[PDB]
């Protein structure tokens, strides 16, 4: 025949089709998005690793400082440099923290949370100093390394958690079996239907 | 398929050309003058151009490059000008009045189809709707094989709880079928009254009958026909049955009747006409024979059965009782269809 | 209560009512007809009560689609008000008096969905409508928001799209009715609607940046800067002042290129052409006192008004103060205009019909002095020209017995009919 | 001559429009947020927005002229895409085959017409 | 181009019928210019009006031992980049009550937060320089003395402190009074043209 509810049926066939399609292309969108990102985090090696040597250069960079809503403050800081003992070099390389502090200044091992008084930038310079300056032949810590491409750069931390690239993954793959599910269900009930109709 | 694979196709190749020529400089500046552009940044700048936009927050920026997109720009314009109003054309036509009618137990519906337009469906909604009938749960469904046009379809709007309209062809077995016509109580065919030529308007409903009736036989059918001489073809159809209720409504035979039945008696014509229309009592307080005429207007003719205190009376007695008491204009006729039947019979 | 986010719960529970809703739809036609195969009434009242009050057929109808008129456009202002302030936040229920508001229209369109929803015939249709999708979207974050005592400006965005239901409510009151004004409210509701909608898509895009990227690459756009670049991208104009830097807002921006163009370039062009198409030669004479006129119809054209002004304003005759008003159906060329531009002020032209006692009484014919009525003397049939100013005659001596009427005539036969 | 005096008209006084409101800032904004454009300069403004080439060497920057910009790209460009079409097909059709012939003594000529084809 | 380019009835009746479509229009801009001022000073006139009022007192001023640079104008193009002594005071408030930053005017906190105060800039360093004396001078002896009153900002700006507010309420007033007489004027327009209309049918019927 031809019924009645052909009309919802065929738009939920359209709609499940659409998240099969949108889960697919989807995935291959973040697939190139983290693909740059994912290789350069996982080609880092993980090391034990030792403090070596620890100096100011005598000479200042400018961090920014915020008020909240639309200030500039800039403001400068100590420069301090720190060296490091790792086991693929076994050799001098700069400490940079966290991956941020490398990209926006590569000179220098850290940089404060920026302030608006020069003193506060300072003495937080300093009171990070006095601990790293101490840890000379310390229990080693662990951290991250990349021979292939930064042979004199060194990481306490990773450049992403991998929390936010789980989820990026997953509801693509939650979006297709939705749509799949859409598509059995509603071809089932379809071929069902006819079946019950014709055994009343 | 052929207009989605050539645009898609032209646009990854054409900005993976600029890719490579941004991204390995012009030969003499000894390749120094590069851009670092991924990919997917040269199909941004790309759609960017084609559509026109043209931000400029990336542009080719080496000789090569901005050679290319001069190349670029003369052809990629045109495809894109040329080619998305058309990939946007061959989508989203989507059939609004597809679908069918579903049925709900304890209302019946008609099916009503031909010259449906807008003065005429709503000439047929004022008369078929009007509050002087009892309650009428029919509901009524339009067949048409021409989308209506917007006033048809605010029309539509304005009765959502009692119309319903599909689109479809009376000559279509399928759309039939659509429409229910097989539970349907009866079938009204529309005749244009105005057209050029009253043999083709009357053969084209001739058509519609012989197939609403090849479809179903049992179906009740009300039509109207022009001429006198395709009526009598009409009755020719074998499961056409003027006793149980299909009924042909020639104009040119009852026209020329209220005319000829007028030269009896003047004005005869107007009654019969305003007996037919549904009108309710207009009041109007000057005296003008507008308030008299209005008052006369009022009326309808309704059928009844009657038999309780009224069998076996005399005709008479029976007009004088419900005329003096039950203050109706009584039973002009009726047993048989006889008008006015007198003491006997 | 900083440091933590709910935005998902928000989501969630847009997308638990929409599908979760649907699978119980069909998972009830899955059971209802299998159990036969394993194994006029009360509702239709309510249903009927229901429809009589989604249209606007009753006096307490018509006050609830009024109502979803002012709170769609209140809950849309409730929208733009949120925007300025940050995409995710605390706020108290018994405090902000905003989220008091945004509750009290939020409950009248859970009412108004469940009226719709008991209103329509076949639920799966109704589930899948975009009237139905945008409350799914709008409906459930609100009473999630004060619950948590919380606030997201995720997809309350879909809010503009309400706007669309605006010509159907129209429809309804009875307000619109004419084929060029419904087409009007049509295209401007959609476009509006479109680029609100879209406009706010590419905000909360811009400001929570690429989840791969760590969300670090955002931009601080506000909702009315996303207004202005959908504008200036659907125009094609794109000055790049302003443009999406994201990789998810580039990627919408893609496909907003290819709908929003052709949106634009289909729709401003036909609101143009719906508005402003002002009748120049409406309105009617108004008459002098001492000064009679005279009124001239038929056979109005260049050559014609240019040969009858020659003989009629001559200077071998006297002081001729008659006014001429033409009367003619079709409005005059930029020559025609021209001429009567030439004798600004002893020739007056109004567009109508001498067969409708409207124009006839616009014209003033009632006071006239004579009507001249001009023949096509160069017609292909004498008769259908010589019938069609016996015609005018009958009506110019319908509306008033007594006027004087000069006329051409073609055959001579057709002279003995109009006497 | 109407399609000539509307569009040079509207364009000329759009261009005042915007020269007033972006030589005297928001006021919300305490009329801090001024440009110094000349008129001139919002002429050529508007034009390079009609024409939808959009530049942005010069655009508006205050919140009244971004404003206003908005309703001039909703009417401005239906008017140049209209009006300049237009105009151009009202100019420029000269009639390439007027003009007559000139005899020469001690040369003859005959004309030919009727189907020429 | 964009999308290469193109593909009774009485004598009086006009003008009052257009001096309705004009009142119409003047409701219309009333209202939607009252939406679009009220967008427009809604940031503008919480981020003042949840300023905090209080008195106030200084505390300590000193100079950074540093220079800013600020710009002089002669009239007519010039630039004139110019030095000028980084002065900054802190004083008491009644919220806080512990050292903030005392800006002076709002414009001063957002040019360069680092100093209290920005001086006229002038051609001559000497000018600025002693300027920012004559000013310093001043809140260099207002150490103990009777309470200022001054403006706060706990929820945003708890270290910042203001003389003067960020807008004077005469040009809020002015943007809401007008759309308002601007949809009075349209509805007196629509009123009175309805009435001559509805008036000029019973003057007609009664002559
Ligand atoms: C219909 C069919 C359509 C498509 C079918 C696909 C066929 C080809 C897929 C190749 C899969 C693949 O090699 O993954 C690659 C990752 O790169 C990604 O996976 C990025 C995700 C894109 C999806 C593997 O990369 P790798 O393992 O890192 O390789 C080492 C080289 N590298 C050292 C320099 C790191
Ligand atoms: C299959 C689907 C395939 C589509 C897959 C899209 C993946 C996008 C990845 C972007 C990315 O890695 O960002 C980079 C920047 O890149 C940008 O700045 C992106 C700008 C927008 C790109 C829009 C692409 C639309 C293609 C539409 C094509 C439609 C037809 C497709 C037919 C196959 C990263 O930046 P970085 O500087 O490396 O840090
Ligand atoms: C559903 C899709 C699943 C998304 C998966 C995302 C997964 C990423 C989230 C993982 C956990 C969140 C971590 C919180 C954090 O790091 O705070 C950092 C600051 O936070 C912000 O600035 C806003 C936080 C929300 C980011 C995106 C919100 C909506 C954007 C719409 C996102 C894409 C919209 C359209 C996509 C085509
Ligand atoms: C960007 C454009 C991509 C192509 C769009 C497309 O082909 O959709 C197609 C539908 O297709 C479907 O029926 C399923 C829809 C899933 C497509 C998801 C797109 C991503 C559209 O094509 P169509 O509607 O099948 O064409 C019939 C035209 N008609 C509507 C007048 C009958
Ligand atoms: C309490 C708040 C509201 C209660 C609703 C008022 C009374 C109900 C309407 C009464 C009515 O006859 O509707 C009329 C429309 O008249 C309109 O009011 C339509 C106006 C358009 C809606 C715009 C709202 C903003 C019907 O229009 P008509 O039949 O053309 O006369
Ligand atoms: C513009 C109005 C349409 C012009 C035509 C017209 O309306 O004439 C009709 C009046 O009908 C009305 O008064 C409807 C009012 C239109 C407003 C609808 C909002 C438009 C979408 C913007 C979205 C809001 C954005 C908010 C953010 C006249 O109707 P009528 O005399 O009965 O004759 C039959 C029809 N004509
Ligand atoms: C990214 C995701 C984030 C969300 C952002 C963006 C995604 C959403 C974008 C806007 C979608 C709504 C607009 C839309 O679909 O237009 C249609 C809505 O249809 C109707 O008006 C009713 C049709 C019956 C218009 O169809 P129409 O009115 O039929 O068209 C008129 C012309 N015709 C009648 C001749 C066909
Ligand atoms: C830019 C457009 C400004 C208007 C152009 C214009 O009207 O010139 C006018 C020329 O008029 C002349 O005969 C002399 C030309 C001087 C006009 C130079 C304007 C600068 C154009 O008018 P036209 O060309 O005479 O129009 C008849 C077209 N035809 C010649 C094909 C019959
Ligand atoms: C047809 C119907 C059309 C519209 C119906 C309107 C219904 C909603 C009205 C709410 C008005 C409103 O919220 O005022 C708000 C500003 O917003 C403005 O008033 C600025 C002007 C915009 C108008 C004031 O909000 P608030 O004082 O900020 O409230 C506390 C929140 N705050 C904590 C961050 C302090
Ligand atoms: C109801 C009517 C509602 C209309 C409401 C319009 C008011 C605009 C507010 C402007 C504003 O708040 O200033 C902001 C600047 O933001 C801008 O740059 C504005 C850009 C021009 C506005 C274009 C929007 C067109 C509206 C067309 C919409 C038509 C459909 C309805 C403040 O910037 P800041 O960075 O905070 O400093
Ligand atoms: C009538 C509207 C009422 C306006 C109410 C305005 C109210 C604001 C004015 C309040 C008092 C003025 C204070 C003087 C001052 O502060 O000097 C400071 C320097 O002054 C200038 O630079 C120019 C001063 C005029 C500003 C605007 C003029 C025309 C702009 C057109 C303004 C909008 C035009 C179109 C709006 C859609
Ligand atoms: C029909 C609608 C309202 C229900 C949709 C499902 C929603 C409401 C579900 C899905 C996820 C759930 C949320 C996830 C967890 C939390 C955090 C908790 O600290 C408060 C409750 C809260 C916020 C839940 C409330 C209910 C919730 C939002
Ligand atoms: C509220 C959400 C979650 C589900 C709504 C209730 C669902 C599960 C139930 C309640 C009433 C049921 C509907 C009532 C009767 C009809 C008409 C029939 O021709 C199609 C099925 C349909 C439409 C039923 C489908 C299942 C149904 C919609
Ligand atoms: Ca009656
Ligand atoms: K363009
Ligand atoms: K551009
Ligand atoms: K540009
Ligand atoms: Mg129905
Ligand atoms: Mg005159």
């Amino acid at each position: 025949t031809v019924t009645a509810l052909k009309a919802g049926e065929d738009k939920s066939i359209r709609l499940g089709l659409f998240l099969i399609i949108s889960g697919v292309v989807s995935l291959f969108i973040f697939g190139f998005c983290w693909l740059s990102p994912a290789l350069q985090d996982l080609q880092a090696t993980e090391a034990n690793c030792t403090v070596l040597s620890v100096q100011q250069i005598g000479e200042v960079f400018e961090c920014t400082f915020t008020c909240g809503a639309d200030c500039r403050g800039t403001s400068q800081y100590p420069c301090v440099q720190v060296y490091v003992n790792n086991s693929e070099s076994n050799s001098r390389a700069l400490l940079h923290s966290d991956e941020h502090q490398l990209l926006t200044n590569p000179k220098c091992s850290y940089i404060p949370p920026c302030k608006r008084e020069n003193q506060k930038n300072l003495e937080s310079v300093m009171n990070w100093q006095q601990y790293w300056k101490d840890e000379i032949g310390s229990q080693p810590f662990t951290c991250y390394f990349n021979q292939h491409q930064r042979p004199d750069d060194v990481l306490l931390h990773r450049t992403h958690d991998e929390i936010v690239l789980l989820h990026c993954f997953l509801w693509p793959l939650v979006t297709f079996v939705v749509g799949v599910l859409i598509v059995v269900l509603t071809i089932c009930a379809k071929s069902l239907a006819v079946k019950a109709e014709a055994m009343k | 398929v052929n207009l989605l694979s050539i645009f898609i196709s032209t646009w990854l190749t054409a900005a993976g050309f600029i890719h490579l020529v941004e991204n390995s400089g012009d030969p003499w500046e000894n390749f120094q003058n590069n851009q670092a552009l991924t990919y997917w940044e040269c199909v941004y700048l790309l759609m960017v151009t084609m559509s026109t936009v043209g931000y400029g927050d990336v542009y080719a920026k080496t000789t090569l490059g901005r050679l290319f997109m001069v190349f670029f720009i003369l052809g990629g314009l045109a495809m894109f000008a040329s080619y998305v109003p058309e990939i946007i054309e061959l989508i989203g036509n989507r059939k609004k009045y597809g679908g069918s009618y579903s049925a709900v137990s304890g209302r019946k519906h008609i099916v009503v189809c031909g010259h449906i337009t807008l003065e005429s469906v709503s000439n047929f909604l004022k008369d078929f709707l009007h509050k002087d009938r009892d309650d009428v749960n029919v509901e009524i469904v339009f067949l048409h094989n021409i989308s209506p046009n917007l006033e048809l379809e605010a029309l539509f709007k304005r009765h959502f709880t009692q119309v319903e309209f599909y689109q479809g062809s009376v000559l279509n077995p399928h759309d039939l079928a659509r429409v229910k016509i097989e539970s349907a109580d009866a079938c009204l065919i529309l005749a244009n009254k105005y057209c050029a030529d009253p043999d083709a308007e009357d053969a084209s409903n001739i058509m519609r009958v012989i197939s609403i009736k090849n479809y179903h036989p049992k179906i009740r059918i009300i039509t109207q026909m022009l001429q006198y001489h395709n009526k009598a073809h009409l009755l020719n159809i074998p499961s056409w049955n003027w006793k149980e209720g299909d009924d042909a409504i020639c104009l040119a035979e009852l026209k020329l009747g209220f005319i000829a039945q007028s030269c009896l008696a003047q004005g005869l014509s107007t009654m019969l006409a305003n007996l037919f229309s549904m009108r309710s009592f207009i009041k109007i307080e000057e005296d003008t024979w507008q308030k008299y005429y209005l008052e006369g207007v009022s009326n309808e003719m309704y059928t009844e059965y009657l038999s309780s205190a009224f069998v076996g009376l005399s005709f008479p007695t029976v007009c004088e009782l419900c005329f003096v008491k039950l203050k109706l204009l009584m039973i002009a006729i009726e047993s048989r269809i006889l008008i006015n039947p007198g003491n006997h019979l | 209560s900083r440091g933590q986010r709910m935005w998902w719960a928000f989501l969630a529970s847009s997308m638990v009512t929409f599908f979760g809703g649907l699978f119980i739809i069909l998972l009830w036609r899955t059971l209802k007809y299998l159990w036969t195969v394993c194994c006029v009434g009360w509702m239709t009242s309510v249903k009927d009560w229901a429809g009589v009050m989604i249209s606007a057929q009753t006096l307490t109808g018509r006050v609830l689609v009024v109502l979803v008129f002012a709170l769609s456009i209140g809950a849309l202002v409730i929208y733009f008000i949120d925007s300025s302030n940050p995409i995710e936040s605390c706020q108290n229920f018994y405090k902000d008096f905003t989220l008091q508001i945004d509750m009290a229209f939020n409950v009248f369109f859970l009412l108004y969905f469940g009226l719709r929803f008991i209103a329509a015939n076949d639920k799966l249709w109704f589930w899948l409508e975009v009237n139905s999708v945008v409350d799914f979207f709008t409906v459930p974050p609100v009473f999630v928001s004060v619950y948590l005592n919380r606030s997201w400006l995720g997809l309350r965005f879909l809010r503009a799209l309400r706007l669309i239901q605006f010509s159907e409510i129209l429809q309804f009151l009875n307000i619109l009715k004419t084929s060029n004004s419904i087409k009007l409210v049509n295209l401007l509701s959609i476009f509006i609607s479109t680029w609100l909608t879209a406009a706010g898509f590419i905000h909360l895009v811009e400001n929570s940046g690429d989840p791969w990227e760590n969300f670090q690459n955002n931009q601080a756009l506000t909702y009315w800067e996303c207004v202005y670049l959908l504008m200036v991208t659907m125009s094609t104009v794109g000055y790049g002042d302003v443009y999406a830097k994201t990789t998810l807002g580039r990627l919408f921006m893609v496909f907003f290129i290819l709908g929003g163009l052709a949106m634009f370039a289909s729709y401003v062009p036909e609101i143009i052409e719906l508005i402003g198409n002002r009748k120049k030669y409406g309105g009617s004479y108004s008459a002098v006192s001492g000064r009679k006129h005279i009124v001239v119809c038929g056979h109005i054209t260049l050559e014609s008004v240019s040969n009858f002004l020659k003989d009629f304003l001559h200077k071998d005759r006297d002081d001729v103060n008659v006014e001429i008003v033409f009367l003619h159906n079709i409005s005059p060329n930029l020559e025609l205009e021209a001429l009567f531009k030439r004798h600004f002020t002893q020739v007056e032209f109004y567009q109508g019909s001498v067969l409708n006692p409207h124009d006839l009484a616009r014209v003033k014919i009632e006071s006239a002095d004579a009507c001249l009525i001009l023949a096509n003397k160069y017609c292909a049939d004498p008769d259908a020209e010589d019938a069609s100013n016996i015609m005018r005659v009958i009506s110019i001596k319908n509306y008033h017995p007594k006027i004087r009427i000069i006329t051409q005539m073609l055959q001579y036969h057709n002279k003995a009919h109009l006497l």
